[PDB]
């Protein structure tokens, strides 16, 4: 009921009614777990199947498992934290749905940050919020520029080893702001980038391009 | 829809 920092679960619940999150937390505290404070502190992503919400979709950039209720309902029961092999999230629809395996994923990001070392502009009107996609990105290693970036500087990041990638997001509602820059040649891609991408592990400059 | 407190799917 009292254990070592680096043996606390710090769990995120995601897709569950609040009643039933109440009584899930009432649980994990008598075993010594705690609720995270944020993603990016989170071991443990608690969901009963894949769900593309924000927190998953920054959780799944840091946590260490993403296991079904179904674990800290054994572990409760047990009294003791078990191992989480046996309630790993499995959900091989979600898993036709965009090719490929939430363990290959989690695996990728422990390796490395997908966004590492890249810079995205996303356009305001982008959805989900902005502030959501920023969330996302950067629990996956990358930053959000702020401001729009000049040709000028997109050509000088391109120029220089030194100086991280920069992407382009927008979307059908913001277009009209990248007319100049798909004139251009510049690429700029939809929400799917971010999104589907985090989730895949993957990066794909093809499947989400206005161009 | 009525508001709800459940978290969005994207």
């Amino acid at each position: 009921m009292k254990l070592t920092p680096e043996l606390t679960p710090f769990v995120l619940f995601t897709g569950f009614e609040p009643v039933q999150v109440q009584q899930y937390i009432k649980k994990l505290y008598i075993l010594g777990g705690e609720v995270a404070e944020s993603a990016q502190k989170c071991t443990h992503l608690i969901a009963s199947k894949v769900t593309r919400t924000v927190k998953f979709l920054t959780a799944i950039s840091v946590v260490k498992h993403i296991v079904t209720p179904e674990w800290l309902e054994e572990c409760f029961r047990c009294q003791k934290f078990i191992d989480e092999q046996n309630y790993i999230l499995r959900d091989a629809e979600a898993e036709v749905l965009f090719s490929f395996s939430l363990e290959e994923s989690l695996k990728r990001a422990h390796v490395s940050p997908l966004f590492k070392a890249k810079y995205f502009y996303i356009t305001p009107g982008i959805c989900p919020s902005l502030s959501t996609m920023k969330a996302i990105v950067e629990c996956a290693g990358g930053k959000v520029l702020s401001k729009q970036p000049s040709f000028r500087k997109l050509m000088e990041h391109k120029q220089n080893s030194s100086l991280s990638e920069i992407i382009l997001i927008s979307c059908e509602n913001d277009l009209h702001l990248c007319r100049e820059y798909f004139a251009r040649g510049i690429d700029v891609h939809n929400a799917e980038f971010v999104l589907t991408g985090v989730l895949t592990q993957t990066l794909d400059y093809e499947s989400y391009k206005f161009n | 829809k009525k508001a709800t407190q459940a978290s969005q799917e994207y």
